[PDB]
């Protein structure tokens, strides 16, 4: 894909989205942005121009679920890649995501092979 | 086992289902 592709990357957790940044600019992808939870990266898609979501599950103020749901329901970002990366491993919750339209979805812990893996196989279903 | 505890286990979830 086009290497100046803009990220998003939400998740709560400082670590974890320092984690997730660098392997994209190590995959060549250094139009990263980030966001702490799920109201703080609606305020972001808006001012436009991203065009992948990263997104953890379990955060405060809006969850990931409800993120994907609201990025799907809104006609100027409905099919925008949206990639959940989270320790959230229950089945019927996994179900859930994907029903409410997630790209693909990784558990924690991940290897970089694994990210690469599914960001690959986003792009090539997408024609990015 | 209401929980997956690998990638593969929820690659074939996924793909179990039409995903
Ligand atoms: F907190 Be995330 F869903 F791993
Ligand atoms: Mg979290």
């Amino acid at each position: 894909a086009d290497k100046e592709l803009k990220f998003l990357v939400v998740d709560d957790f400082s670590t974890m989205r320092r984690i997730v940044r660098n392997l994209l600019k190590e995959l060549g992808f250094n139009n990263v942005e980030e966001a702490e939870d799920g109201v703080d990266a609606l305020n972001k898609l808006q001012a436009g121009g991203f065009g992948f979501i990263i997104s953890d599950w379990n955060m405060p103020n809006m969850d990931g679920l409800e993120l994907l749901k609201t990025i799907r329901a809104d006609s100027a970002m409905s099919a925008l890649p949206v990639l959940m990366v989270t320790a959230e491993a229950k089945k019927e919750n996994i179900i859930a995501a994907a029903q409410a339209g997630a790209s693909g979805y990784v558990v924690k812990p991940f290897t970089a092979a694994t990210l690469e893996e599914k960001l690959n196989k986003i792009f090539e279903k997408l024609g990015m | 086992a209401g929980v997956v505890a690998s990638q593969d286990q929820v690659d074939d979830l996924l793909d179990s289902l039409g995903f």
